[PDB]
């Protein structure tokens, strides 16, 4: 069946055209609702529809926002229909794999990712989150299963906003969101005045998890999740407590010291990947790394190396394409990020 | 959850995880 809608461009104009559309299946069914792939008439190109029960829709509002190279795009959207049951369709970019599939992939072969690929698909990550940051949004959901891959090309794509906000200060936030593994500690302790880094301890997760070919924190709970990250890091200081959770506090509790990184990690774990790790998976939010700090990180010197290619031969994907606002952090950065071979 | 939210609200939550370490 071709099914043709209204539907309005995803970033300008809000002009609405028809759109028709083919080859439509389920490729995906959850709590936020049902996503297809289907392929668009016109250019023949693949096109995920994300459909959701709907008020505005936040997940909308901060997707009409958004264009960057590392973040699915929104294409169209369209409403459809008890009949008061309103659906909004996001019509996505379609990316085949997820980082969760690749890296499931090796750990069944019993074989780590190679570090060509822990590389690229990090740094593509940070640069993701350096641009939504900039907006003051907060995915709220970084995990391998939102990281989008095209095998061939190495390009990774974050997707799925449904838990993504526009952090406000002294706006309270739910301190229950994202996935459990992926959950920063802050959030465990019940914080509501947390800010974008909780994306950035995930993206510490998605790392270590790349290095030890399983999740760092498996927690079995809430509580089981902060048993694992002791584990690792040890108890936070009452100083990391309050930077945590201001509004929480404990006057005793048995102090536990962290166990070393190099030894959380297999011995021929890359020494500047556990380093980058340290950085990242920090207890008290502000001294985690920014995303545009830690894509200038030195784990990442050998993507701005001129003579880099993928193991398959092919090119590397675009890495240098900064625009101001993606740069907004820390403009200067700039000239350490694009190498002189990336120049005009 | 319920557990963890009732931790939270105790003041008992790092006391708790640090039993459950097993310690
Ligand atoms: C929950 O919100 C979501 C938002 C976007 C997507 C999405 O957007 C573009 N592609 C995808 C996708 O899942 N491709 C990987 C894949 C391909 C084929 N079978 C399975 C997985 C998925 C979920």
């Amino acid at each position: 069946k071709v099914t043709t809608v209204v539907a309005t461009p995803g970033q300008g104009p809000d002009r609405p055209q028809e759109v028709s559309y083919t080859d439509t299946k389920v490729i995906g069914n959850g709590s936020f609702g049902v996503v297809y792939q289907a392929k668009l008439c016109d250019s023949g190109e693949l096109v995920a529809i994300k459909k959701v029960l709907q008020f505005k829709n936040r997940e909308l509002q901060i997707m009409r926002k958004l264009d960057h190279c590392n973040i699915v795009r929104l294409r169209y959207f369209f409403y459809s229909s008890k009949k008061d049951e309103v659906y909004l369709n996001l019509v996505l970019d379609y990316v085949p794999e997820t980082v969760y599939r690749v890296a499931r992939h090796y750990s069944r072969a019993k074989q780590t990712l190679p570090v060509i690929y822990v590389k690229l698909y990090m740094y593509q990550l940070f640069r993701s989150l350096a641009y939504i940051h900039s907006f003051g949004i907060c995915h709220r959901d970084i995990k391998p299963q939102n990281l989008l891959l095209d095998p061939d090309t190495a390009v990774l794509k974050l997707c799925d906003f449904g838990s993504a906000k526009q952090l406000v200060r002294g706006e309270p936030n739910v301190s229950y969101i994202c996935s459990r593994y992926y959950r920063a500690p802050e959030l465990i302790f019940g914080a509501t005045d947390y800010t974008s880094s909780i994306d950035v301890w995930s993206a510490g997760c998605v790392l270590a998890e790349l290095l030890l070919g399983q999740p760092i924190f498996p927690g079995d709970s809430g509580v089981d999740q902060l048993v694992e990250i002791i584990k690792v890091l040890g108890t936070p200081t009452r100083e990391q407590i309050r930077e945590m959770n201001p509004n929480y506090t404990e006057f005793k509790f048995p102090q536990i010291k962290a166990h070393p990184w190099t030894k959380v990690f297999r011995p021929r774990t890359p020494p500047e990947a556990i380093a980058l790790c340290s950085r990242l998976l920090e207890y008290t939010p502000t001294a985690r790394l920014t995303p545009l700090e830690a894509c200038a990180h030195s784990f990442f010197d050998e993507l701005r190396d001129p003579n880099v290619k993928l193991p398959n031969g092919r090119d590397t994907p675009a890495l240098f394409n900064f625009t101001t606002q993606e740069l907004s952090s820390n403009p200067p950065l700039a000239t350490i990020l694009i190498p002189p071979h990336a120049r005009i | 959850h319920r557990l963890l939210q009732q931790l939270v609200l105790s003041g008992n939550l790092i006391k708790e995880a640090v039993r459950r370490l097993h310690s």
